[PDB]
């Protein structure tokens, strides 16, 4: 875990993200990544959203999107509002085409 | 036994024994406490038997051989810890430690945000743990009702509030509406499983009772109920709507159509028209009341009987006259009852005798009479058994009167106030939370009897034994309850007076000025022990603390023996100083004067017994030894 | 336990051990730890049937005073775990009905009622004299039930800061088979009747002052054979007219009335084989909240 | 190990088990679970009991010293222990210890009266308990499976010693159940009719069982000396109430032998296998 | 099932359904319980035989609808039961797809 | 425990010290007839003066509720009498004791009324 944390910090500093995303990994590494990035703010939430999509994780991406939208109900930054409206259009576009579980969840009342 | 020989002017009888705070030493039984005979029963049962052992022929052998002792307890819960904990740590901040006198005093604080934190946490817990009780729900009910009548919500703290009387009335009413919105959630969730488009008019009645036009319309549309949906908007239309309905229904009366139309839609019509009771041509009384709550009654009254934007009080006044006698006539509305009582039936009006039979009321209604008028007479307000089935847990009433004081509604007898304090603190006793019963008690202003109640509770709960749990308790009491350790060490002093722990009796009796007793302990035991065993350190500590002139002026004969032994200690110790030294004549002469003085004071005392004889013998032998030593050492080289 | 009927069971102040008086001329003494129990001691030296033994105040230690038929007033001390008689009185001529202790405040003193129609108050110095004061013709006929005034003399309202020492001149009550229940004050160094009461037309059975906890309202239960139960109250020292209230109209001879410590609840012995636990609600008023056979 | 060590061990065992079971004058009741026993605990206890029995047999001084120990009272201790229900190996050990104790005649009398007060086995059939229990039961279940039956013989020797040392002073007058006849019928039927009916992995068992029963009957015969008044009355007017008062156990055992008795038949058997 | 005997449980169920006996409303619960086995990584799964199971399921649900309405009661939970049934068959499809994936990845 | 009827000398000495203790040991060990006598002379001494024989000291002329004695043991033995009935000898003894108690109660009410005049 110390090695993982050091790699995460240093690769964040010198920008080797796309290179890193192109490797074989392990479930523990991704689980620790998710745990670390979950509690580290909104911007890390959208970055890990991108990572979900990069590893084709659309259900989890949508769950994270729901969490972010629920979070952003008291935030009032205008750049954040622009990005969040874009994100809402994004998720409305994506979720309807995905497998049918989220379609049943959409058929369910909210 | 059987008393069957009743003569006249008979003999004597008997009583079981009391135990502390309604504990009972009982040879008999209360509900089901004692057992019958035989160790073996068909349905897998085992029981006792003692009495027939000595006899092969019984003579109604009725003699006790175990008397049990029980303490009355409500419920069996062990999680009520936090339940009692939280509100009490709320008064923690909403009160103040009046340090007046050595015994402090507690007085609450007028903070009304206490109401908000109370009730808000009630919900917070009610959501964090899905294991709350219906009684918890009842107390949240009372929380919300009091908040509505006085407390300030957030929807009008995020919006500027306005002082016009009309603004106040409508704001109280809109808060009341949001309240009902919160309340009727579970009611809707229950009857929603019950009903359907088959029961759709019953759903109409429920939706009207809620004023929940929004989701009513949503349902009607998801079902495609267009006519009904259009009717829905008309429910709170203009007064012209009701003029329409009056003339229209007078027409239907002239038309006799009711005989051909179910009274189901007709009661919908009564609900729309604001007609609670219908008098047909057959004088058929079609009443609107069904399945409701009295809450729902007065809500209907608000929305529909008068302008829905009207005030609280006059609508209440009409509702009360409606379920009361009007002109000697029959009540026509719902008579309020506490929850466990509408569990046993409820009324919709009429026949005031069936109201006279028992039919008590609810206390939030009392809250309402107060909020209206202060000429009202309060003798009945807080009594949780009147609103809950169980007798105990006076949190409700007691936190309630606390809030009443915070809101200046201090308007009733300290008789009953301190009564409730004592009752709930006795509950704290029963559960084992004495250091919070203290918190309860210190809100009375009677220092003497308060000190008393504290004294006997701390005598139940002084733990002289070493314990980190005791550690936490005293940290609480001194640091937080600000109680002087004076009282705690009095507890330890009497407890050691009964149990015998020298380390504590010595200190505490010395502080309590018990000099003759300190004599008959230290001199009798410790003096001999230390002189025999050469462990003089602790002993010299105690003699030094005895030697305090502030003590001495009240002490008698401390000079006689006490500083006597003390000066012997000084002599031996400065001799040891002389031993670590090699040449000090101006100290040898001090020792020589001291020994000459002491050689004539050694024998005046001691020999109270053979033990005193031993003490005197050892004292004289040691003083002679020290005298010969100093005389030998003070010789020229 | 004993092998007979039970007269009076008395708990220690610790609430860990029992004195228990019986007609067996014996008192059993049991420590109670765990499910089992231990008769740490039984004590004998008693006559008649045993009436009652009472703990003196804990500020002095382990002290029990027992009243016996056959004219025997037994005064036991505990020491070294051993319970020893420090005094006896006889010179009374009819059975001493009951003996009752005062709190630490007034000291080591026991009131004692006699079936002689008389009283004796016994001060004890604590280590010294047994100061005896006989009240002859205390009642015209035998004395049934008596009651101290609980702890300190009047003055218990909002007072000056703590650690005060008021005056200590006593009060009490007693009702007897003279049909009369009277109340007394320590007047002129004598003890003169504050009041006399003839409401129960019959012989008085038991009296019970609430060991009141924080109420200026002095309240005292009174039971006789009449079937009427009178709680007599005075909300303050200015209430010179005691007020009777029917707790309940039973129909039997009601024998015992006994609040416990906090006085919240009263145990009632009547001609019903059952003792009834009544209580004032938070709104007052007598609620028979329990019933127990002996 | 010492008298002190073994005795505090036993007293703590017993106090624990009396918290795990009801108080005295009982056998069983719902209570907290008992103490856990290791096979090592079993080995140590049984061995130490063998030692103690050997010592108390060979030394009367140790026996009297043990019976006199006012701070141990193994009498009441073992009373509670046999009132306890347990793998009856140790209950049997208790019994054989009491047998070795009874060698003192007044100790024997104390044991006799104590056991009659206790009614370990079945004496009074008045209800108020689970009656009809004891060695009968465990014989039904366990000894049968083992094919080894030592408790039966040990308790036989128990009554043998009890009767030979202590003699009846009383047995019941409306206070107890007078007469050994209960355990008489017990032993004759349950054992003396049933000893031959047993399964044995080793044949040697039958011999020593039969000896354990025969010797007992011999002490019965040897001790019972008839009298002319043995023939007088069976119903006695308790306050003008003719009540059944069963004949001398001797009287009865003779007359049974004097007519056809299965004792005759088993005596025969004995002879043929001899 | 109760002792989680996956192999012979599934084999018995296959044999029983190939026997083609009992009313449809109960083959509902039949495959409802067959679910977690279908979930578990098993190679004996013959997806084609599973699919005569499902095509008979289609046949039977069509026949059930023709013979009667699945829900004659109008309540908040009737549509819940229905949409639950469609979700069930959707789960059938998705789980079968996963099983086919695992079978292929094991055919390597 | 060894079946010994109580010796007369012990009877007289230990009664002349005390008797009700003997009474409840009659009870405990079936000494029922003898208890019945003990009761008979109890009542007779109530009528006269035999407390000396009982180890009792109160002067006796008659009986009243203000004079203590084990009415409890009395009534428990009445219980034993009621329970131990299967035979008419017992019924005769009963009727006798009943008669005794009736004469007792009648003169007892006489003296009780006399005291009520006080």
């Amino acid at each position: 875990e110390e090695l993982l944390k050091h790699m995460y910090e240093m690769c964040q500093e010198m920008g080797l993200i796309e290179e890193l995303l192109k490797l074989t990994f392990t479930d523990f590494e991704q689980g620790y990544l998710h745990k670390f990035l979950q509690t580290t703010g909104v911007q890390n939430q959208e970055l890990l959203l991108v990572h979900h999509l990069q590893r084709a994780n659309y259900i989890s991406a949508l769950q994270l999107n729901q969490s972010l939208k629920t979070n952003h109900l008291n935030d009032c930054d205008r750049r954040l509002r622009e990005r969040s409206g874009a994100r809402n259009a994004i998720l409305d576009q994506y979720g309807k085409i995905l497998p049918r579980v989220q379609r049943t969840l959409a058929s369910e009342r909210a | 036994t059987l008393m069957i020989d009743m003569g006249l002017f008979m003999g004597r009888s008997f009583r079981v024994g009391w135990g502390p705070n309604w504990t009972l030493v009982h040879n008999g039984d209360k509900l089901s406490e004692r057992l019958n005979a035989e160790e073996d029963r068909d349905m897998d049962t085992i029981d006792y038997g003692f009495l027939p052992k000595p006899t092969s022929a019984k003579s109604l052998t009725e003699s006790p051989f175990k008397v049990h002792v029980e303490k009355l307890s409500l419920e069996q819960k062990t999680k009520d810890l936090q339940s009692y904990l939280l509100p009490l740590e709320i008064e923690l901040k909403n009160s103040t430690v009046d340090k007046s006198g050595p015994c402090p005093h507690f007085r609450p604080n007028p903070g009304v945000t206490a109401i908000h934190d109370y009730a808000g946490w009630v919900r917070n817990f009610s959501s964090e743990a899905a294991e709350v009780e219906a009684v918890v729900k009842q107390w949240g009910l009372t929380w919300t009702l009091c908040e509505s009548l006085w407390g300030q919500l957030k929807e009008l703290e995020a919006s500027l509030d306005e002082p016009n009387e009309y603004v106040k009335n409508l704001e109280r009413r809109k808060a009341f509406s949001h309240w009902l919105a919160q309340t009727a959630q579970e009611r809707i969730e229950e009857e929603v499983s019950l009903y359907g488009p088959e029961r759709h008019i019953e759903a109409v009645f429920s939706y009207l009772t809620g004023g929940r036009i929004s989701d009513a319309c949503r349902l009607a549309q998801k079902s495609g109920d267009h006519r009904l949906s259009l009717l829905l908007s008309q429910m709170v239309g203009s007064q012209e709507v009701r003029d329409l309905i009056t003339l229209q229904l007078v027409d239907w009366n002239k038309l006799q159509v009711d005989h051909y139309i179910q009274e189901e839609r007709l009661r919908v019509f009564c609900l729309l028209s604001g007609t609670p009771v219908w008098r047909s041509s057959d004088n058929r009384s079609i009443n609107v009341c069904s399945q409701l709550d009295w809450k729902r009654t007065l809500g209907i009254h608000l929305w529909y009987m008068l302008p829905p934007t009207a005030t609280v009080a006059q609508a209440l006044h009409m509702y009360e006259q409606a379920f009361q006698e009007q002109e000697g006539g029959e009540p026509y509305a719902c008579y309020p009852l506490p929850p466990y009582l509408e569990d046993c039936g409820f009324s919709f009006g009429d026949d005031p005798s069936a109201k006279f039979i028992s039919l008590q009321r609810d206390v939030c209604v009392h809250l309402l009479k107060l909020y209206s008028e202060r000429q009202y007479d309060l003798c009945q307000l807080l009594d949780p058994s009147s609103a809950t089935p169980d007798p105990l847990d006076y949190r409700l009433s007691w936190h309630m009167w606390m809030v009443l004081q915070a809101l200046n509604y201090t308007h009733l007898s300290g008789h009953r106030q301190g009564m409730l304090h004592a009752s709930y603190a006795a509950q704290l006793e029963n559960v084992g939370l004495w250091e919070w019963a203290i918190f309860v008690l210190l809100h009375i202003q009677d220092p003497h009897v308060r000190e008393a109640a504290v004294r006997e509770l701390l005598n139940r709960h002084c733990v002289v034994h070493d314990s980190p749990e005791s550690l936490a308790k005293e940290n609480f009491l001194i640091q937080r309850l600000c109680l002087p350790a004076q009282w705690i060490h009095k507890a330890k002093a009497v407890r050691s007076r009964r149990d015998g722990d020298k380390h504590k009796e010595a200190l505490y009796l010395l502080k309590s000025h018990q000099w003759n007793q300190c004599h008959k302990l230290v001199t009798r035991h410790l003096a001999a022990d230390a002189v025999i065993n050469e462990n003089y350190r602790y002993l010299r500590g105690f003699l030094g603390e005895l030697a305090r002139p502030e003590h001495c002026k009240h002490i008698q004969d401390w000079e006689t023996a006490g500083k006597v032994y003390l000066d012997y200690i000084s002599v031996i110790e400065m001799l040891n100083q002389i031993r670590q030294d090699e040449c000090s004549g101006g100290e040898l002469e001090k020792l020589h004067t001291k020994v000459m003085s002491l050689c004539k004071w050694v024998e005046l005392i001691q020999c109270y017994s053979a033990k005193g004889r031993l003490a005197q013998s050892e004292m004289a032998k040691r003083v002679a030894n020290i005298l010969r030593v100093v005389l030998s050492l003070q010789q020229p080289p | 336990s004993h092998e007979d009927m039970i007269h009076d069971a008395q708990m220690d102040y610790y609430g860990i051990r029992l004195a228990t008086c019986s007609s067996d001329r014996s008192v059993k003494i049991f420590d109670v730890k765990n499910g089992g129990q231990i008769l740490i001691a039984d004590l004998r030296g008693h006559d008649g049937p045993v009436w009652q033994v009472a703990w003196a105040h804990p500020m002095y230690g382990n002290i029990l005073a027992s009243c016996s038929y056959d004219r025997k007033v037994i005064i036991w001390k505990e020491e070294n775990g051993t319970w020893e008689k420090t005094y006896e009185y006889t010179g009374h001529d009819s059975s001493v009905n009951s003996v009752c202790w005062a709190p630490h405040d007034f000291g080591l003193v026991l009131a004692c009622g006699s079936s002689d129609g008389a009283i004796s108050i016994l001060t004890f110095t604590g280590d010294g004299p047994w100061e005896v004061k006989k009240i002859s013709n205390a009642h015209t006929i035998g004395c049934n039930a008596v009651s101290w005034a609980p702890s300190v003399i009047p003055g218990s309202l909002v007072d000056q800061p703590s650690s005060q020492k008021p005056n200590y001149i006593k009060r009490f009550v007693s009702g007897g088979c003279d049909n009369l229940v009277k109340i007394w004050r320590e007047e002129d160094g004598q003890w003169k009747e504050d009041q006399k009461l003839e409401a129960h037309s019959d012989w008085v059975r038991d009296v019970a002052w609430a060991p009141s906890i924080g109420l200026p309202t002095s309240t005292i239960a009174s039971c006789s054979q009449d079937g009427r139960v009178y709680i007599w109250t005075s909300d303050d020292a200015a209430t010179n007219c005691w007020t009777p209230k029917l707790l309940h109209k039973f129909n039997d001879v009601v024998w015992h009335v006994s609040w416990s410590i906090t006085a919240n609840i009263l145990a009632v012995s009547g001609g019903d084989n059952k003792v009834t636990l009544w209580k004032e609600s938070v709104d007052g008023q007598w609620a028979c909240i329990s019933d127990v056979n002996k | 190990v010492s008298w002190d060590h073994f005795f505090h061990s036993l007293m703590l065992y017993h106090e624990h088990l009396r918290r795990d079971l009801p108080n005295t004058d009982n056998i069983h009741q719902r209570h907290p679970p008992l103490r856990g026993i290791t096979q090592r605990e079993l080995d140590g206890l049984i061995a130490c009991l063998q030692l103690t029995c050997t010592i108390i047999d060979w030394s009367e001084s140790a026996r009297l010293a043990l019976c006199e120990h006012a701070q141990w009272m193994p009498v009441v201790v073992i009373l509670g222990l046999l009132q306890c229900s347990i793998p009856p190996l140790l209950k049997a050990e208790l019994l054989k210890t009491l047998a070795a104790f009874g060698k003192s005649p007044e100790i024997a009398a104390s044991l006799w009266q104590s056991l009659e007060y206790t009614q370990i086995l079945q004496t009074v059939r008045a209800t108020g308990l689970r009656q009809g229990v004891g060695i009968e039961v465990e014989l039904n279940e366990i000894e049968s499976r083992c094919e080894e039956y030592p408790l039966t013989r040990a308790f036989c020797q128990l009554i043998s010693t009890l009767v030979e040392s202590s003699f009846p002073t009383n047995l019941g007058a409306g206070l107890r159940a007078p007469g050994f006849e209960p355990y008489l019928q017990f032993l004759r039927d349950t054992v003396f009719l049933r000893y031959r009916t047993r399964a044995y992995r080793r044949a040697a068992e039958k011999w020593e069982v039969a000896e354990a029963v025969l010797d007992v009957f011999y002490k019965l015969l040897k001790d019972y000396e008839p009298q002319p008044e043995d023939f007088v009355d069976q119903y006695v007017e308790l306050q003008g109430e003719e009540r059944v008062a069963f004949k001398p156990p001797g009287f009865s055992l003779m007359h049974h032998l004097l007519n056809e008795s299965p004792m005759l038949e088993l005596c025969l058997s004995l002879m043929e296998e001899g | 099932y109760s002792q989680e005997q996956f192999s012979e449980a599934a084999s018995l169920l296959l044999s029983l359904m190939t026997a083609r006996i009992a009313p449809c409303s109960f083959w509902l619960t039949l495959l409802l319980d067959a679910l977690p086995l279908l979930e578990q990584k098993q190679v004996i799964f013959s997806a084609e035989q599973t699919y005569e199971l499902m095509r008979c399921l289609e046949d039977r649900m069509a026949a059930k609808l023709e013979s009667t309405s699945p829900d004659e009661i109008q309540k908040q939970d009737s549509s819940i039961d229905n949409t639950k049934v469609e979700m069930l068959r959707l789960a059938l499809a998705r789980n079968l797809a996963r099983a086919i994936v695992t079978e292929g990845a094991l055919q390597e | 425990s060894h079946g010994v009827p109580l010796p007369n000398w012990l009877i007289n000495r230990y009664k002349a010290m005390d008797a009700a203790e003997l009474l409840r040991l009659y009870l405990k060990y079936d000494l029922l007839e003898e208890a019945a006598e003990l009761v008979l002379e109890y009542v007779d001494a109530l009528l006269g003066k035999g407390h000396q024989y009982f180890g009792i000291q109160a002067p006796l002329s008659a009986t009243s509720q203000l004079v203590w004695f084990p009415y409890s043991a009395i009534d428990h033995l009445r219980l034993a009498l009621g329970e131990n009935e299967n035979n008419q000898h017992n019924q005769a003894i009963l009727g006798k004791l009943q008669r005794k108690m009736d004469e007792y109660f009648q003169k007892l009410k006489k003296a009780t009324d006399d005291y009520k005049k006080i």
